[PDB]
RNA sequence: GCUAAACCUAGCCCCAAACCCACUCCACCUUACUACCAAACCUUAGCCAAACCAUUUACAUAAAGUAUAGGCGAUA
RNA sequence: CCUCCGCAUAAGCCUGCGUCAGAUCACUGACAAUUAACAGCCCAAUAUCUACAAUCAACCAACAAGUCAUUAUUACCCUCACUGUCAACCCAACAGGCAUGCUCAUAAGGAAAGGUUAAAAAAAGUAAAAGGAA
RNA sequence: CAGCUG
């Protein structure tokens, strides 16, 4: 029921609630996929009480109770979606090898850049996709002047900051 | 926080802090030596000996150590006087408010002759790492219930190895678990 | 009013420094070490000016063909009309001809 | 879910099925005054009128009849010390018409300094007939 | 005239305005009169359990202790899921022991994903 | 001065990102601006 | 504002939200709110044991003497303005109220011989102790002003005085520093001033009348 | 005595040395930042100098501003 | 007492006289709001059809010759998602401009006067003997 | 032309 956005009513208006611990990632390493999945419901519904009393809390001027335990709430659930990726991930692994739960291919926009490119979804093949080859994926000559401008932009700012610790270390061995 | 922020006494979040350190303002840096993770050797709770200044001799204890400054309040010495509480039309309260030590004007105390030593971080079997003075082998050590509420697991419930390492998906196993019954087989598409 | 109310902080220099007792060491590495080494040698700097002194447009044009090649493309380009400009200056303006 | 890849429906496939839900939800006091069977709720943008069905159907057992969405647009018109606009965020609103006659209002949540209390109590102001002397001296 | 704000939804004409949404997913497809016809499969279901008997409440006792964090390598899961039963049918066809060398035939496929989350 | 007189359909045909991707002068135009460090490359 | 009740009523009607931040260091105070045991004036061997068993080296037959030379030696402090040596001599809850009316304008204090032995009263008790002292004095005054002209007493004539002073101790480097001074509500009128005082009427608005 | 005045240190410049960057998730060439349907290269020109302008006009050391070229002139 | 203005939609703008609080001829911070039926967002192919304007359309009257349409077979069964919805507003100027539907003096919207005196000069309006372009 | 008009 809705009353599920709320706490426990005695705890209205009492300015300090005892949580317990969030949940670390080893406690959660030993628990069953069945038993994780339960447990993301308890912390999801505890997460909807902690947003509706913070936004309360907001509305009616007034202090949260103890904004601690979103916190951990918020600790907890990205622990065990952590947790779970693991899973997926060893067992992408094994059973494939990819690495990326997504494919993808390293392509080279009209900017000239080097783009990690992630693959979507389609119904009909790439080359009678009327929208995917009006994207180039290749750079033209035109570009490679202002790759090296930006090359160059960068190694003026790394050899700004590279020289800039080093006056610093001056400084540090003056004072001290 | 922004860059060359100013770490002071009050903590760098307050009400106090955002008085002092608004967003736009811009200080020459405090100069700190370098004090390495490894090589920072006051705790919260160490009794302590202040070298200079006033209060030059006494030993206390480190309450607060503000790292970033290379920082020791030793909570009841190195102190001025400051009100507190003051409205409109009453004066206060004067209290003896602690002005913080840098790390060179104090030294630590051996617990049996209470003098200030040079620390080293010499090694243990024991434990790897420990502080132990210099006038003495001595290892000066580190210094520092509940009851659950209704939304607490308890320690039996919250270490049961209920996890049987499977070949199968969370997404697979909730499907088994839940009863879940899937006869429409998934039809391939293109990724590109 | 452009003038400092304290006066600043003293200049503590030190005359003995490592630098200061070393200075001008093997300056005379050639005429009593059997010429081995010329002195022009012992100084470091930009590779395009070890051992030669120039004017301004002598500077540029000795930097762009000993070092031009790999300098940045906005340098190289401001080089280039560095000396474009100082060629206009010394050879057509002045005084004395 | 959010901020997640949706795997592509071809006609005939298999059913779509969230297991871990992305999106939280809460349920705010209107500041309109609001039919007794009618629920708000701030939704995230990327979330259905649907997704907000069977997700209080699935989730919290409430028997839901009607769901209406807006997004509120938050302002762009506020600036830093910088001249530089602060957007606060915008998102969107879920009037939620409950089922089977049943009715929410939204719950009255939320119905040392003895040193400075206990001189406060001990303050003692000046006599005016006192002339500004100063009262420490048992003279 | 902004180029700093952002191109939302609610800023051009009104064939701009339509067309132009926020990030929620498509449930089904317009058809002739301009007549959605919403899919039943596209939307997702959520499966959600029952939380009957349910130990395990949102928050830890801090009476439990530290632990030190393994995380799951392929190795680990290789080693207790797959390796009793090697050595068990090695002291006396990898498909036997829970291997799939493709997996179009499958309904929760790990590369490219189908499953959410 | 109401030389300036809006439309956003105008305004994306006219200086939007694809009709700066149509070309390779525009193309360079968005290259001019990512040098320069802009925060607006189009509209 | 004149209390904190209006400062957080103004503050969540404003919307000023001042969230309650916890930090380790707390204020290290050295002083009571006042008095233990209110001694009113004309068996506390147990205070006696509660401050032996910290100190272990504490006669009260000397201790009077000591509570003569923390009171007179502090007046004195007041002749120059030495601040720095009134905070070993008196304690926070009595130094600003000693200390606060008479800025601005020169005290010159003086002891002469007192009429009595000063004798303590009694003694009450992380630890404060706390021991109250009769002290029948004969002191001078001259209270001037920022333009140095009198306001208070004469400088040459000794005058009587009672003094009830409460005495505290911290109980690892503090001592005994003078805490209060109890003044009796039998006791005489003091000095009257040199100076004729105008006490207001009710400062009427329109709308009310006098009564 | 107001308005003010002062201030060192953010950082930067020139070298040297060394060959840089770039997929948390999601979205991004359609009206970029939007889950999903039937084609690239082709002499730079001119300013300017020649006191105009019309051919022409620069883009390690040493040989050497030598041989050469050039309205045999500016110059190269 | 004005009202040649209004109210809506369009385009544009993007929270810009809502509540709470505060500083400042006499904006800042917090919170809250715009809920789809109106409007956007459409369409399975492959063939094959579409000579006779509109105008109260009746004739009559014309020329400058016109704004509107299917059939055949095949495929086709799920259904109400997404987005816009606020304001005293936009483009300018430091006067002006603005598409469309209704209302054609208003049921809607507003105020020409900070206070005084009643000089000159200037602007605008009204009245003017006799004369009537001198 | 006649007429009107600061
Ligand atoms: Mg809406
Ligand atoms: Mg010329
Ligand atoms: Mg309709
Ligand atoms: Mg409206
Ligand atoms: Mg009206
Ligand atoms: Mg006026
Ligand atoms: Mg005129
Ligand atoms: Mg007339």
């Amino acid at each position: 029921g809705l009353e599920e956005f709320f706490d426990d009513p005695k705890n209205w208006g009492q300015e300090k609630v005892k949580s317990g611990a969030a949940w670390t990632c080893q406690q959660l390493r030993n628990k069953s996929n069945e038993d994780l999945h339960k447990l993301w419901y308890v912390l999801l519904k505890e997460r909807n009480m902690l947003l509706t009393l913070e936004q309360e809390a907001k509305r009616q001027r007034l202090p949260m109770p103890s904004p601690e335990r979103l916190d951990k709430v918020v600790d907890s659930m990205d622990a065990l979606d952590k947790v779970v990726q693991e899973r997926e991930d060893a067992l992408r692994l094994l059973q494939t090898g990819q690495e990326r739960a997504r494919p993808g291919a390293w392509r080279r926009d009209i900017f000239g850049r080097i783009i990690w490119h992630k693959f979507k979804q389609w119904v009909i093949p790439w080359h009678l996709n009327k929208r995917y080859n009006r994207k180039r994926f290749f750079a033209l000559p035109y570009v490679d002047h202002f790759l090296r401008l930006e090359r160059e932009k960068r190694a003026r700012i790394k050899a700004r900051k590279e020289n800039l610790e080093r006056k610093k270390a001056k400084i540090l061995l003056k004072k001290f | 926080l922004p860059p060359h922020y100013r770490y002071g006494m009050s903590p760098p979040g307050s009400v106090a802090d955002k008085r002092k350190n608004p967003p736009w303002i811009r200080r020459r840096p405090v100069v700190v030596e370098p004090i390495s993770d490894e090589d920072w050797y006051l705790f919260c709770g160490d009794t302590v000996e202040i070298l200079e200044g006033k209060d030059a001799g006494k030993q206390g204890k480190v309450v607060q150590v503000i790292r970033q400054r290379n920082w020791v309040v030793v909570g009841g010495l190195n102190t001025h006087y400051r009100y507190i509480g003051k409205t409109m039309d009453y004066r206060g309260t004067m209290i003896p408010s602690e002005a913080p030590l840098l790390h060179r004007q104090v030294k630590l105390v051996d617990p049996m002759d209470r003098k200030p030593t040079e620390i080293e971080w010499r090694f243990t079997e024991a434990g790897e790492r420990v502080r132990v003075s210099t006038r003495s082998g001595r290892i000066i050590p580190k210094p520092e219930t509940w009851i659950d509420g209704p939304k607490d697991t308890s320690v039996e419930d919250a270490l049961e190895r209920t996890y049987v390492p499977c070949l199968k998906t969370l997404q697979e196993e909730v499907m088994e678990a839940m009863g879940i019954k899937e006869t429409r087989k998934y039809k391939k598409v293109y990724w590109y | 009013i452009g003038i400092r109310l304290t006066l600043p902080p003293p200049k503590v220099v030190d005359r003995w420094n490592e630098k200061r007792a070393m200075f001008g060491v093997y300056d005379n590495i050639g005429i009593l070490g059997n010429f081995e080494k010329h002195p022009k040698e012992l100084i470091r700097g930009p590779i395009w000016l070890r051992g030669w002194k120039g004017n301004e447009l002598q500077r540029c044009i000795r930097k762009r063909k000993m070092v031009g090649s790999r300098m940045f493309a906005d340098d190289l380009h401001n080089l280039n009309k560095r000396i474009r400009y100082l060629y206009k200056h010394f050879n057509r303006h002045g005084k004395f001809r | 879910a959010r901020n997640v890849v949706y795997p592509l429906y071809r006609l005939g496939g298999p059913q779509l099925r969230v297991f871990r839900t992305n999106f939280f939800i809460q349920l705010v006091r209107p500041g309109v005054a609001q039919p007794e069977d009618t629920v708000q709720f701030r939704i995230p943008m990327e979330m259905t009128r649907v997704d907000l069905r069977n997700y209080l159907e699935g989730i919290y057992n409430v028997p839901v009849a009607a769901v209406r969405t807006r997004v509120q647009h938050g302002s762009n018109k506020r600036r830093d010390h910088r001249n530089v606009r602060i957007k606060k965020p915008d998102y969107k609103v879920a009037y939620v018409q409950l089922a089977h006659g049943q009715t929410f209002t939204f719950p009255d949540l939320f119905p040392l300094y003895s040193m400075l209390e206990e001189e406060r109590q001990q303050r003692q102001s000046s006599d005016p007939r006192r002339g500004g002397v100063p009262s420490w001296f048992g003279l | 005239a902004d180029r700093m704000s952002k191109w939302t939804s609610k800023r051009g004409p009104r064939s701009f305005r339509g067309r132009k949404g926020r990030g929620a997913k498509g449930i089904g497809f317009l058809t002739s009169g301009w007549r959605f016809v919403q899919i039943k499969e596209m939307v997702p279901e959520f499966v959600v359990p029952d939380l009957t008997g349910f130990k395990l409440k949102p928050y830890v006792s801090y009476l439990a202790p530290e632990s030190e964090e393994t995380p799951l390598t392929a190795a680990q899961l290789f080693s207790e899921a797959v390796a009793p039963a090697i050595e068990k049918d090695f002291k006396d066809n990898l498909e036997k022991y829970g291997f799939e060398p493709t997996q179009e035939g499958k309904l929760f496929q790990l590369y490219p994903r189908n499953f959410l989350r | 001065g109401n030389e300036y007189q809006p439309s956003n359909i105008k305004r994306k045909n006219k200086h939007g990102w694809v009709r700066r991707l149509s070309t390779p002068a525009g193309v360079q135009v968005i290259l001019r601006r990512m040098l320069k460090g802009r925060k607006s490359l189009s509209h | 504002f004149k209390t904190e009740k209006e400062f957080m009523q103004h503050a969540r009607k404003a919307g000023l939200v001042i969230p309650p931040e916890k930090s380790d260091r707390s204020i290290h105070l050295a002083c009571t709110a006042g008095i233990f045991d209110a001694y009113v004036p004309p068996a506390s061997q147990v205070s006696i044991r509660r401050i032996k068993d910290y100190d272990a080296n504490f006669k009260i037959k000397d201790f009077p003497e000591k509570a003569k030379d923390i009171f007179i030696e502090a007046h004195l402090c007041l002749n120059n303005s030495d601040h720095d040596r009134l905070h070993t001599l008196v304690t926070e809850h009595c130094f600003p109220d000693m200390t606060w009316d008479i800025k601005y304008k020169t005290v010159r204090w003086s002891f002469v011989e007192s009429l009595e032995p000063s004798h303590v009263v009694q003694v009450r008790c992380n630890v404060y102790g706390q021991i109250t002292v009769r002290m029948h004095t004969r002191q001078t005054l001259a209270i001037y002003d920022r333009f140095g002209r009198l306001m208070y007493g004469q400088e040459d004539v000794p005058k009587d005085v009672l003094e009830y002073v409460v005495f505290e101790k911290q109980l690892p480097y503090g001592s005994w520093r003078m805490h209060t001074k109890i003044v009796p509500p039998w006791a005489p009128p003091k000095q009257p001033i040199l100076k004729t005082v105008m006490i207001p009427g009710p400062q009427l608005k329109p709308e009310e009348e006098y009564e």
